[PDB]
């Protein structure tokens, strides 16, 4: 709910002890007290400022520990006070996993855990350390209630593997495989449960975001801009103009239920190859969906903007999207109905009335 | 489940030797996870078996005790994994 | 919907 990892308990305090942070190179986080020394260590850089000491009474002293990945934050609060272990712990992490602690030490009392991908307050056998890890494995089950992200971050590596190197794969994929793949991606990203109001899954040749919209997403325009860094790969960046029309509830619609914006970022047409092969300009195909919504006919059309490298002794620029036939079974071509282009020397738009 | 099937062959009060039949594809490796079947996701445990075995060891459990026993297959091909790892078997062994 | 701009020659 409130932190993706909250660690809790109670801490008997025999003398003047103190606070000690580490950064490990391990990516799990480490919480070991003994009489003098209560010690913490997560994967994150350590704060600079981190104090020494816990205050001078002797005394049993509530703590946690928390983490939030969005808030980039990795605090300890302890007693009255509050200590701030790291700055900078925006880190793409699921701790669901306890792994066994045998350290010895002065055992932490009425421990207790809750995370992101576990939210329920577990509590545990009290010990002088901690270990909390991943599982590797997805454990979360077929529910469709909510995906996981460090699940759908190892799906999008998948992708992004193929993209670099789509020939040493052992098979060529049918269209049939494609769509049921792209689906599955657009299914996963407005189902994953996050914690900020936007969640991006930034891999090699594929940049996907989820976008939480707000209500008031409806009242006005949404722009979009990227960054590419003017590598020769005839593409340089890109800028999005979402009409306000675009994200408003239908007439029908009733509860004003969350919706969420997808823009997915190829910079490969592995997966959008037609008949004939078609070539693309720096082979970009951008995807954009507004959760489970069809809208067509706009008054002011969606408009795509794209800086890149004139090549046009042989060769114009057209706007098209990708359309495919459910029931063939085969591959998909490119369509530029109601998208007008255009293209000067170094910049094209593209203007749709739909997405 | 692209381990099409997942037996016991034999087992000890505290151990098990569990089995599958591999899949006609490239498995990188398997993972092979258990845990007692109404504990905490935080105590379960997990181990990784090379994809060219099909036979996994599984020890130091109570005995009396509910397992849940799952096992995915992985490779590094999304032409034939998409999505990393494989759908999942699952034997719920009692010991 | 995946929108790109095609080369034609
Ligand atoms: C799972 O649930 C448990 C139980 O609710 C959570 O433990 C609770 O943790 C909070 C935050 O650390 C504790 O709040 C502190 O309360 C003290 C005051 O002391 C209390 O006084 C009452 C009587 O008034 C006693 O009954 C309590 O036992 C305790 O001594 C305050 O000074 C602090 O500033 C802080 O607000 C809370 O006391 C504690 N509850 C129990 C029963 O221990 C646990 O965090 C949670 N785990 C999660 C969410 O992961
Ligand atoms: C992946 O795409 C996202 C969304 O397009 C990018 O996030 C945006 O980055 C720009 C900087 O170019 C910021 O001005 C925006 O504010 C970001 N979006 C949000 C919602 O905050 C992200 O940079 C892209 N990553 C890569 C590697 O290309
Ligand atoms: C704390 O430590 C003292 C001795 O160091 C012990 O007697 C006591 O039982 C411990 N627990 C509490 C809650 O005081």
């Amino acid at each position: 709910p409130r932190e993706d990892f909250r660690f809790c308990g109670q801490r008997n305090q025999t003398q003047q002890s103190t606070l000690h942070y580490d950064q490990s190179s391990e990516p799990h986080i480490f919480v070991w007290n003994t009489e003098e020394t209560l010690t913490i260590r997560a994967p994150f850089l350590a704060a600079p400022d981190i104090p020494r000491f816990f205050p001078e009474p002797r005394g049993l002293y509530h703590f946690c520990l928390y983490w939030s990945r969005h808030t980039g934050r990795l605090h300890l609060r302890y007693g009255k006070h509050d200590y701030l272990l790291s700055s900078q712990a925006s880190r793409l992490l699921c701790f669901q996993k306890q792994e066994q602690s045998l350290k010895q030490g002065a055992p932490l009392i009425a421990t207790s855990v809750s995370s992101w991908q576990i939210p329920q307050n577990t509590s545990l056998p009290g010990a002088p350390s901690f270990i909390f890890s991943f599982h590797n494995a997805p454990h979360k089950v077929s529910h469709n209630a909510s995906v996981d992200m460090c699940d759908l971050k190892k799906e999008l590596q998948q992708l992004s593997r193929y993209l670099q190197h789509p020939q040493k794969a052992a098979k060529r994929p049918t269209a049939a495989f494609i769509s049921q793949q792209l689906q599955s991606l657009e299914s996963k990203l407005t189902s994953v449960s996050f914690l900020g109001d936007t969640l991006s899954f930034e891999e090699d040749r594929v940049n996907a975001t989820v976008w939480k919209l707000p209500p008031t997403a409806g009242l006005e325009d949404l722009h979009i801009h990227s960054q590419k860094e003017e590598e020769q790969s005839e593409v340089q960046a890109y800028s999005l103009l979402l009409p306000r029309a675009v994200f408003q509830q239908t007439r029908g619609r009733r509860r004003d239920d969350a919706k969420r914006l997808l823009v997915v970022d190829f910079s490969s047409q592995a997966l959008f190859q037609d008949k004939n092969s078609s070539q693309v300009l720096g082979e970009k195909v951008l995807g954009i969906v507004v959760q489970n919504t069809k809208v067509t006919n706009l008054s002011d059309p969606v408009v795509l903007t794209f800086q890149h490298q004139p090549q046009p002794k042989n060769v114009t620029l057209q706007c098209v999207f990708w359309v495919e036939d459910p029931a063939s079974s085969s591959t998909g071509s490119w369509s530029s109905a109601g998208c007008e282009t255009v293209s000067r020397d170094t910049q094209t738009s593209c203007l749709c009335n739909h997405l | 489940s692209v381990p099409t099937k997942l037996e016991v062959v034999a087992a000890t009060p505290t151990s098990l030797l569990i089995s599958w039949d591999a899949p006609a594809v490239t498995v990188d490796h398997y993972v092979i996870t258990y845990g007692e079947t109404g504990g905490s996701p935080w105590s379960w445990q997990e181990f990784e078996v090379p994809g060219s075995k099909s036979t996994a060891t599984i020890s130091g459990l109570k005995p009396g005790v509910d397992y849940t026993i799952t096992v995915y297959a992985s490779s590094f091909d999304w032409t034939i994994f998409p999505n990393y790892y494989s759908s999942p078997i699952s034997i719920n062994y009692r010991t | 919907t995946y929108f790109a701009v095609l080369m034609v020659s």
